[PDB]
């Protein structure tokens, strides 16, 4: 009884992990690409002077 | 003394063996209910698993 529940919750957790990592993945690619465009918009010396 | 010994041992063995027989019947009943409840749980949780 318990082993089937544990096994079923196990595969669900594995796929729920894929949900979590994909959420972290894509939300960071956009976070990094936006930072890519943000710092490219200003300029290498310009951002240094601003900071 | 012999009469008291046999009477007391009979009176004690009666109240002890009735308890033992009742406990044996309860043990057999309990293991059979354990099988039936095991089937019930193993099918309830299996369907609820789906």
């Amino acid at each position: 009884r318990v082993k089937k529940v544990r096994e079923m919750e196990l595969i669900y957790a594995r796929a729920q992990l894929e949900l979590e990592v994909s959420k972290a993945q894509q939300l960071a690619n956009v976070e990094a690409k936006k930072f890519k465009e943000m710092t490219e918009a200003l300029g290498p010396g310009t951002i240094r002077d601003l900071a | 003394a012999m009469s008291m010994a046999v009477e007391s041992t009979g009176n004690a063995k009666a109240e002890a063996e009735s308890r033992a027989e009742a406990a044996r019947i309860e043990g057999e009943g309990s293991v059979l209910q354990a099988k039936l409840k095991a089937q019930a749980l193993a099918i309830e949780t299996e369907a609820e698993l789906e």
